[PDB]
Order: structure tokens, then C-alpha cells, then sequence
């Protein structure tokens, strides 16, 4: 009878995300984590979550629906958006064909209509009982990742462990947040690395975070770590093609006392130190912005902020740390960040303190040659509009990579207290303590009183939105790795 | 086309080139050769009306998506038709306000009993059309031309939807070389305007015999897989009943590129029926065999994404078809492909 | 344990895989008068150059090497082909799971590099244990029939009893090429037909080849033993490009630079009654590179004629009024075989010469009831959407909107020359000469007929380098 199938609809349905979540609860309880519901209702806007494949299993004859991952799109801040979560309680959230086929199928339609895909991640790693099939489904998900590279933003999850092949997923994907104390992330495990350590030292939170560079942000909780997530996708288009969103502005039309602090703001001794982002908070909309990778390499300030109510990219040498070189690590979250923002149409807003490179044996024997020279080819094949504000020190190489004239950018203004040369008090071995020579000859546009720095990079925004840049004809560059 | 009297002969071309031809009763004719022609040649004495009236072209040879009562009726059909359309292949179809409800109606709720219990009793399929579509409205065309197959445009909050579905009411809603031909260029048509293609799927499949074999039901009935295959606008299926074999593939089914696929738990999904049990152990082996009379399997693998409560389809559609708008699907590059005919 | 152990483990997964396979095959196929699937595409494809994919295939929970299909790439006359053969001994040629595979992937490689696919069909369809899955898989395939459409010619082999899916993607390929006797092609059998509908028909009457190529339309041509059909398939790739992009085969041809005496015996092919009638064959073959040319659908429809020939070594595709069967006018399935064959040339951009003979539309309440109007036009069509070279030669009857469709110079052709009995008017009921339409430029050249020859070859050089202009659309609205 039609109803009997009602029924037998509505008690499938009830043992599929009533029954096992109380399921899932009562084992994520053992180890202080939410269920992949959970994340995804916390993630997505109320009543916006429309769940595909929930009756899904896989082949072989304990068969749950779903075979271990929820999948999904929803909307979030009112923006279409697609989700997978994985259910780490299921067969320890390995991937076999019929999960890899859900992530797969919610791929293929974030890649159908353009819009972000955040993956949710919990995973024991790969399912060895569906033997080869299990690397299949990872390299196709793979896969996808690279060809949505600088398509749509993809965003990845840490919420628990991931080892083996469930750490190459969010690897390619644009950005990778984690959470303390749940989540981990090691191609090899802690038990064959046999040495002497712990998850935690191998691959913990603070080594991705601080050490490794392959961790954007983490989360002092769930609820951190996906509001980070809800504010980043805030700021950017939903694919390459459409716009950012724009948003409403209370800026002033003339010169206010935060302004005036620019004036004051670079110390009277060269010795002296100050916060970059003084500057920074100054410039931005409501003196806000998301810094990317803060606990890596902060000698470097990368963020997210608004111009008049759109969305700008920032990137600023941050004399509190190591003076504000430059270094390996620096220049490679320095060039990505850059890169991901080209890629969605971003301008890119740089500050200049940079009195050159860390020097040592490691950081020649680690390759700061080709390492380093990644942010020069950033910056250099980057068409979206680029403004440069010089704050002070402008030395050699480091001023020729970050955002200078000649390396691509349109429009370069300095401060009276820019120092533009190849050297400072070394090559004898007020002068070139100005930029009034860079300026003689035309390598800045603009020589400007720190006040008037927000100002005119408004009004240079402004009149870059309509820019376009002819890019080479190629299937792609061969930037160094 | 509105064919407002006769046409005949040189007459008869351009409006076969369009894409649709209206004709008015009474007042309006049109063949290739005249009657006075198949007198002389074919020694049979026929009027114009029985050669080629407007009743032959809608009802024999589909030469005619409508007939008009009269010339007003006509004019406004057409009038009505172009108010879906857009202006060409690259501006956008007109968005129209909505009274639409975001809550279950009773309208909705209709659909938990419109299926019957019992696998010999059938339905109107434009019950379900109705609920689904802003104001329970649609412009049906060919709708006297195979009506074990539905095509129309409506309108889901306010925006223009193709409809494509089998009519269980008439000859089971098979599939045969009329229905196949009616909806097969009516999708491509659609396709060429951007406009979506929900269809509502409850087919036996192809229908066999002599007579659809001899006129080309291979060539002619696989015209509808093309028009699915090749189309790039969203598509939204939703399986209602039955689901067999060709039909099944043809209808909309994720594999030959819908977008979205929801099933009813009346859904029964499958190559064949009462039919397998032979071609496959040359009765207790036939109740083993629902094992497929539901959408379970296919569901399992993933070949359905959804199986909803009937009283959910109308809500569902609109958020699928609402988070299709920008689908954007790339094309083989050639001149031009080489379809049946 | 050994590395010379598993090397010879491999060796004997390969002989039970196509040694032993084969024999059980070729013993049941033998007793009903069929070829294997491995035989059939050793005739087919150069020796030495099979490269079989998916040899070790198998579905997943008797499980046979292969899962009843044989795939994988060679060459025909010295070009790339890819191929998928069946083996109706497994499972009846059913299509499982790993089955279709196979299939999916020599398309997918054929779609990569731009070559043919030939499929050899012997089966009855999806397989019923393996449920919706087998649909998805044919379903899968025909996909990759419709995306193929006008990129990579395709042909299928029809070699047994096809019934459902097997029916239906060969009915998306370009050419469907039947066997005698033991090939069948139906959307169910007889014995499904009879329990369903309680209609009792044989095999050979519901979908026998003879049906297909004389009264459906189905088959392109029918071999008089398998070893005929492949000749056929070899001898269409010959004048075939690989893909739409790349050129077509160039020939070295003996042609004479001068009037022969088969040149001039075209003077005198068109009786001097209008009540007699002629063999266009014979206007062809003088025209025709060694007068040698593939008929397509030789036993359908007729008062046409479709065919492939070459002049001075170019493919040329032949659309030719045939007097010899309903005085050469045009009906419902002479407009269909002839549409269709004109879209996949121009698909695949091989000009189009059409000898015009064409008096009218065939009448009745048959043909109108059935949809000449909706049926006939698609030839219209055709003709204007094709972009490749056009010359028409009109040879007699010009009548009406016969003479609009059969390429005329206001469809689209690009050289339109008349002979001096050509009758080129609106009617019949003197106007009976192509002078009026000369007149006014309708017609470029009135020549004789010793000089066609010469006339379309100098045209087709001239038009080599033609390149046309195209509507800016996903598709058009073709009448279907
Ligand atoms: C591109 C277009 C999209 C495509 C969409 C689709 O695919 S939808 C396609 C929908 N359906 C189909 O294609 C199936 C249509 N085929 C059939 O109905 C039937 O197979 C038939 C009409 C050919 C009848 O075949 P027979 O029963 O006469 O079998 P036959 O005597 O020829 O030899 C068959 C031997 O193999 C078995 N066999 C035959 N066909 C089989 C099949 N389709 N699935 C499983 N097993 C089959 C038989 O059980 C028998 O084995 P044993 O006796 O040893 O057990």
C-alpha cells in the first residue's frame, strides 16, 4: 500500500540521521567532539541544509546509510554552498566507493553551479578492506581539487584525526583550519615514525600552525574554527567568475584623528620597532581584518579586510618579528595567500617595511632561492590591481618583491619615511635615507604624509575596479616549487 | 506559425521550419499535394479536411502543437506562449511575481495519497504537474498529439519550467515513436532557450511490437535519449512510479545528466518486471524479485540522491531548481551533431 | 614466490583468458553459424595491431576474464581505430558492471585522440541480475554515443540476436551494419512481444535484417556473411576523416584530363521521352573516380540514391534522384535516409555532389497522415544547415519545391549546372528547358552532359579552400 511505503520512508529515514546520530553522539562523546551533523547545522544557515545521498551503501555482503560522510549544500550568510562531513564513528570515517562517490557527486555540482565546497573532515584515513578501490576514490576526489583550484574557494576542516590519504584532500584545497586538542594531521602515523613520539608532537594543531605552514587558523573550539570558516567565505566571490560581496561603509570623507596617528606612528630612532598592524587597522574598514596563517611566519601580516565596503587583500612586512624580512617561510605564505587572491579577482593592498632576506646557512641550504622566488612570481603574474604603501625600509631585493612598481603594481606611494636603495649603512664599505630619488625617477607615484594613506588608497581602488590585464597564452607557468 | 487558412504546396515549408505551428478549426488546411492531385494519381476522392484539416495535424501526423477554437483562441495561445520564452539564446526568460507558500498545503499533501495502492489502478499524472507549478498552471503543448506523454511550460516562483511527463491516464505512458518525437523537440527547443526541464517520470518503457518496430521505434523513440544527453539546462526528475528499463534511462535519470533526481517511495526502479523472471530461470522467485520494486537499490548506489515523502516534491523542486541558476555545462565542439531521423 | 613464478602465472591467466575462452566460444558460436568475438576483430583490424585493455577484468562478487566483452585499439588500413566485440556466450552478451567498463573506457580514448570507434554487437541488452546498474552503464555509453555525434565517425556491427540497449546505442552511431540470417535487432524479442501483448510473430519478421534494411530504415546495409559486413565497414573508414578536425584521405586517381567516350556517353543517357525513364547509376558511376562508389542504404528508399565516391582521389558524397524506382521523387523515408546521410557528411566535411532528377513529392493520404511535412523537411534542412561545398548537376525534372531541396543554389550550393533536358519550373501542368532559371542566375552553368565530369571536378578544387559562416547556438531546432 502507498502508505506502508510512506511509512517504511519515514522509519529508513528516522534509523538514518535520528538513530545514528544518537549513535554517533554517544562514541564522539568518548573523545570531546561534535557529530557530523552537528558541524554541518553549526556551519550552514537554519533550515538551508538539503542532504543528498542519505540512503546511500555500500555494495558488499553491517551497512549504515551514508557509508560514513553526510554530504550536502546549504547556504551560508544567505550563499549557496556545498558540504561533506565526515562520520568518524562509521568504520572510523574511512573512504570507500560509495563515500567517495558522495564527496564526489557533491563535488561535481560545487564545480556545476560555482559556488565554495568546505569539507568537513574526521577520518581514520582509507578503508584497507575495499583494497584498492579506497586510493581510487581518494585520487578522483583529488582530482577534482586540483581542477577546482582557483575555480571555486575550497575550504577543508581538521576536526579530528587525518592520516594517509585523507590529508591530501585539504592539502589542495585553498584554505586548512584545525582545532586544539581533537584534530591531527601526519601522512605517516605516530606508531611507524619505530621512534619515540606522540600524535600531538608529530602533527598536532601547533606544529601545522607554527612550524609546518600547512595550517591557515585554528580554532580554540568547534564553534572557533567554523565561525573563522563562516567569516573567510564572507570576503570572497563564490567562484572566478562572479563578484565579492559588497557591503555597506561608514568611512569618513575627511581626515580623523586615527589618520592623524599615521603621523606618528614610525618611530624617530631607525633602531625602533612599531606594529604594522597600526597601520594596517588604520587603512581597513572598522579597523578589522582576518589574518591567514597568524601563528606562521609573523614577520608577514596576511588578511583579509574591506576598502569602502570591498573586499582587499593584505600583505605587510611586520617589523615586530625578525624586523620584517623576509624568510622561507614568509615568502611561501606570502605567495599563496597572493595567488588565491589573484586567482578570485582580489586586489591586493601591500605595506613596505623590509630591510632585506634572514641570512644564514639554513636558509640557503633549505633554498631561499627558489623558495623565496615564489613571491616575486606572485606578485609578478598577479593582474589584479595591486596598491603599494611604503611605510620605511625599502632595501634591495625584498623592495623589488614586495609590490614595487616594476614588479606589476599600480600605483606605489611612500611615506617621508621610506628609505628606497639598494643598501643601507653598508655600502660606504640622508642619502638614500627618502624616497626622494625612487620618486625623481618614477619608481613611486606618490609621495604622500602617513595621513593621508587611507585616503588615497580608497580613491586608487576606486579607480582600479574596471582594470584588465591580458594574461600569457599557456597552459600554465612553471612557477619553482 | 499560425496556419490561418490554407497551406499547401511551396506554402507549407517555412512553418515546418519553425518551431511552433497553431492552427485554427474550421478555416485552416495543410498538406503537401492536394486532394485534387489524389484523385488523379491515387484514385481516392478526400477532402481537404480529411487530407490534412486541423485535426489530422494534431491528433495523426503532429504538424500542429495547437488548434484554436477560433482565430482570438489562436492568437492567444501564442500570445500566452511567448510570455515563457525569452527573446532569443542569450537574454534571459521574464521572472514573474509569486504566491508562493513556504509551507506544506493541502495541495501539497494531496500527493501522499494520489498514487494507488494497487499496481492496476492509475493516476492523472497532471494531479502531480498541478501541485508542483505557481498557480497550478501550465501551457500544454501537442496536447492532443500522443497523450501518454505531457510536455508544458509553467512556472516555480515565478520563473519558466519545461515539464516533461508520462501520462499513466493514456496507453500506460509508454513510450512509442509519437511520444518519443513530441518530447524530444520540445526538450531540444528548450535547451536552445535556457529553459530548465523538470519531468516526472512513471514509464513501462519502450513499447514493442510489429507496428513500432516497422515504423522505426529504434531510430525514432531513441531521438528522446539525444535530447536528454545533449541538453546542458538543469534538470529535475522526479520518479513517481514506475521506472523500467529504457524508460527509466531516458527520463531524466541521473546518468544521462540530470542535475538533481528525487524519488517517491512508490518509485520502483529496474530492468524489467514479471517479464525478468523468464528471460532469467528458463513465482516465490517473482516476490524475491522486489528486491526492485522500490527506489532502494538505486538509492544505494547513488542513482537517485533523494527519496522524499510525495508531499515534499513541490518544495524540494523549487530549492533544486533554485540552486541550478547558475549551471554552467560545456559542449563538444562541432558543427553540429548528427541525431537520428 | 619467484619472479619467474609470476611471470608464469601470467601466462596462465593470459591463455585461460584467450586461449581456452576463445575454444568455448568458438564451439557454441559455430553451431549457429556466428564468428567469436576475438575472430571478429582479427577480420577487421590490421594483423599484429590489437592492443587489447581490460584483458583481466571481472565482475566483483563464475566470474569470467573479461565480463563478456572484448576491447581495446588497432589500426585499419594503417589508421587508428578503437573497438569494443562482444561475447554472446557470456551471459547472452549482457552488459554487467565491468562490461561496461570496458566500453566506457575505449570510448573515453577514442573521444581523447580522435579516432573511430567500431562496435561489434552480438547481445541482449543490460543485464537483468545487475538491476539499475546495467541501465546506468548503457546509459553511460549512449552518453558518450550523443557527445560523439559529429566528432568521431562511428559504426556499429550488428552480428546477433540485439535486443534493448544493444539495440539503442547503435542506433546513435552513424551506420548500423546487419549480417544475414543470424543478426536481429528489436527493442524486446518475440517470445517478450507474445507474453506482454499476446502478439505471435518469428524473430526474423519482428527485427530480421531484411526488415531493417527495406522497411525501418535501421540498417545502413546488410552483409551476405559476416566476412561481407566488415569489407563494408573497412571499405567506409577508407573514405572517412578520423575525427571532424583532421582532412580525409587523399587518393591517387588515373582520372583522364580529356573527354573519354564514358564522358560523352552521357549524351545520350536521357531518353527523348518524358514517359521513359533511366539508370542515374550510370550518371554516376561516370562521374565517379573508376565509377566506383559505397552505397549507404542501397535497399531503403529506393527513388534515392546515397553513396561515397571519390573525384581525383578526394572523398565526395553522392545524393542522387533515382528515376529507375518511383520515377526518382521524393517520400518520407527517401527524404530521412537522405537528410541524415547529408548532416553526417557535413559533420564530417565532405562535400556534397547531387545529380537532380526530381519531379515532385510522392501523395497520398499515407504520406501526409504520417508527417511529409514534419518528415520531408528535415532534407530542407539539411541542405541549408550543411556548410561543405555543394555541386548539384540537374539532369531532368526540376519541378517545385523538389527542385528547392535537392541543393539548389537558393539551399545553399555553391555550383549549380543544368543539363539542356533539365526542366526547371514551378510545375509541369516551352518552360520545359533550364533557360528561364539560367536566366536569371538560379543556375550558374547549362552544360552538356559529355561535360559534367570535367565541370565537377574543377568545381570541387575550387571549393577546397571554402570556408563558411555558422549561427552562434547551442543547437538548432532540427524537426524531429
Ligand atoms: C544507449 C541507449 C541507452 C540504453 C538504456 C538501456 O540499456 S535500457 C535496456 C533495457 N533492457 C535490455 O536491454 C534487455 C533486453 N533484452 C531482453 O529482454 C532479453 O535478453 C531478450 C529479448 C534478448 C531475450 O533473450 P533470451 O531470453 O531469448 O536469451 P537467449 O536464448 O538469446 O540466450 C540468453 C542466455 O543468456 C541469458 N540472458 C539473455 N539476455 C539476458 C539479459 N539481458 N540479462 C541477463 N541474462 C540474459 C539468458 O538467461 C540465457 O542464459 P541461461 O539460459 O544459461 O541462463
Amino acid at each position: 500500500s502507498t502508505a506502508d511505503r510512506i511509512a517504511d520512508l519515514a522509519a529508513r529515514h528516522e534509523e538514518a540521521v535520528v538513530l545514528a546520530e544518537k549513535k554517533a553522539a554517544d562514541r564522539q562523546h568518548l573523545k570531546g567532539k561534535l557529530t557530523a551533523r552537528a558541524r554541518i547545522d553549526l556551519l550552514l544557515d537554519p533550515g538551508s541544509f538539503v542532504e543528498l545521498d542519505e540512503f546511500v551503501r555500500h555494495r558488499t555482503v553491517p551497512r549504515p546509510y551514508g557509508d560514513g560522510v553526510v554530504t550536502g549544500h546549504g547556504t551560508i550568510d544567505g550563499r549557496q554552498v556545498c558540504v561533506f562531513s565526515h562520520d568518524f564513528t562509521t568504520l572510523g570515517g574511512s573512504m570507500g566507493e560509495a563515500f567517495g562517490s558522495k564527496v564526489v557527486k557533491i563535488y561535481d555540482f560545487a564545480m556545476s553551479v560555482g559556488c565554495p565546497v568546505i569539507g568537513i573532515n574526521d577520518s581514520g584515513g582509507a578503508r584497507i578492506q575495499e583494497g584498492v578501490m579506497s586510493i581510487a576514490y581518494y585520487t578522483e576526489l583529488g582530482v577534482r581539487n586540483v581542477h577546482s583550484s582557483g575555480v571555486i574557494p575550497q575550504i577543508s576542516l581538521i576536526m579530528g584525526p587525518c592520516a594517509g590519504g585523507s590529508v591530501y584532500s585539504p592539502a589542495l584545497t585553498d584554505f586548512t583550519v584545525m582545532v586544539k586538542d581533537i584534530s591531527y594531521m601526519f601522512v605517516t602515523g605516530p606508531e611507524v615514525v619505530g621512534e619515540q613520539v606522540t600524535a600531538e608532537q608529530l602533527g598536532g594543531p601547533a606544529v601545522h600552525a607554527e612550524v609546518s605552514g600547512n595550517a591557515h587558523y585554528v580554532g580554540d573550539d568547534e564553534q572557533d574554527a567554523i565561525s573563522w570558516v563562516q567569516t573567510l567565505l564572507g570576503y570572497l566571490p563564490p567562484n572566478n567568475l562572479d563578484p565579492a560581496p559588497v557591503y555597506d561603509h561608514d568611512c569618513a570623507p575627511g581626515i580623523t584623528e586615527a589618520d592623524l596617528a599615521l603621523d606618528t606612528v614610525i618611530p624617530d630612532s631607525e633602531q625602533q620597532v612599531y606594529d604594522m598592524a597600526d597601520v594596517i587597522t588604520a587603512v581597513l574598514d572598522d579597523g578589522d581584518y582576518l589574518e591567514i596563517h597568524p601563528d606562521f611566519a609573523r614577520n608577514i601580516i596576511c588578511a583579509l579586510g574591506r576598502v569602502e565596503g570591498h573586499s582587499v587583500a593584505v600583505v605587510a612586512n611586520q617589523p615586530r618579528h625578525l624586523a620584517g624580512v623576509l624568510d622561507i617561510d614568509a615568502s611561501e605564505k606570502a605567495a599563496r595567500f597572493i595567488r588565491f587572491c589573484d586567482s578570485f579577482n582580489i586586489p591586493v593592498l601591500t605595506f613596505m617595511d623590509v630591510p632585506g632576506y634572514l641570512p644564514g646557512v639554513g636558509q640557503e641550504h633549505q633554498g631561499i632561492i627558489r623558495r623565496g622566488i615564489k613571491l616575486f612570481y606572485a606578485y609578478a603574474e598577479s593582474t589584479v590591481p595591486k596598491i603599494t604603501v611604503i611605510t620605511r625600509k625599502a632595501y634591495g631585493g625584498g623592495y623589488a618583491v614586495m609590490g614595487s612598481r616594476q614588479i606589476g603594481a599600480d600605483r606605489v606611494m611612500a611615506w617621508p619615511t621610506a628609505e628606497i636603495a639598494v643598501m643601507g649603512a653598508n655600502s660606504a664599505v640622508r642619502r638614500f635615507g627618502n624616497p626622494y630619488e625612487a620618486a625623481a625617477h618614477g619608481y613611486v607615484d606618490m609621495v604622500i604624509s602617513p595621513s593621508r594613506t587611507r585616503y588615497e588608497v580608497a580613491r586608487a581602488l576606486a579607480s582600479l575596479r574596471n582594470k584588465r590585464q591580458a594574461r600569457p597564452a599557456r597552459k600554465h607557468g612553471n612557477i619553482p616549487l | 506559425s499560425l496556419i490561418m487558412g490554407p497551406c499547401a504546396g511551396g506554402s507549407v515549408y517555412s512553418p515546418a521550419l519553425t518551431d511552433f505551428t497553431v492552427m485554427v478549426k474550421d478555416i485552416s488546411y495543410m498538406f503537401v499535394t492536394g486532394p485534387e492531385v489524389v484523385s488523379a494519381v491515387m484514385g481516392e476522392q478526400v477532402t481537404a479536411e480529411q487530407l490534412g484539416g486541423p485535426a489530422v495535424h494534431a491528433e495523426v501526423s503532429g504538424n500542429a502543437h495547437y488548434v484554436g477554437d477560433d482565430e482570438q483562441d489562436a492568437i492567444s495561445w501564442v500570445q500566452t506562449l511567448l510570455g515563457y520564452l525569452p527573446p532569443n539564446n542569450l537574454d534571459p526568460a521574464p521572472v514573474y511575481d509569486h504566491d508562493c507558500a513556504p509551507g506544506i498545503t493541502e495541495a501539497d499533501l494531496a500527493l501522499d495519497t494520489v498514487i494507488p495502492d494497487s499496481e492496476q489502478q492509475v493516476y492523472d499524472m497532471a494531479d502531480v504537474i498541478t501541485a508542483v507549478l505557481d498557480d497550478g498552471d501550465y501551457l500544454e503543448i501537442h496536447p492532443d498529439f500522443a497523450r501518454n506523454i505531457i510536455c508544458a511550460l509553467g512556472r516555480v516562483e515565478g520563473h519558466s519550467v519545461a515539464v516533461v511527463a508520462n501520462q499513466p491516464r493514456h496507453l500506460a505512458g509508454v513510450l512509442d515513436i509519437d511520444a518519443s518525437e513530441k518530447a524530444a523537440r520540445f526538450i531540444r527547443f528548450c535547451d536552445s532557450f535556457n529553459i530548465p526541464v523538470l519531468t516526472f517520470m512513471d514509464v513501462p518503457g519502450y513499447l514493442p511490437g510489429v507496428g513500432q518496430e516497422h515504423q522505426g521505434i529504434i531510430r525514432r523513440g531513441i531521438k528522446l535519449f539525444y535530447a536528454y544527453a545533449e541538453s546542458t539546462v538543469p534538470k529535475i526528475t522526479v520518479i513517481t512510479r514506475k521506472a523500467y528499463g529504457g524508460g527509466y534511462a531516458v527520463m531524466g535519470s541521473r546518468q544521462i545528466g540530470a542535475d538533481r533526481v528525487m524519488a517517491w517511495p512508490t518509485a520502483e526502479i529496474a530492468v524489467m518486471g514479471a517479464n525478468s523472471a523468464v528471460p532469467i530461470l528458463h513465482n516465490l522467485v517473482d516476490d524475491y524479485r522486489r528486491r526492485f520494486g522500490n527506489p532502494y537499490e538505486a538509492a544505494a548506489h547513488g542513482y537517485v540522491d533523494m527519496v522524499i515523502s510525495p508531499s515534499r516534491t513541490r518544495y524540494e523542486v523549487a530549492r533544486a531548481l533554485a540552486s541550478l541558476r547558475n549551471k554552467r555545462q560545456a559542449r563538444p565542439a562541432r558543427k553540429h551533431g548528427n541525431i537520428p531521423l
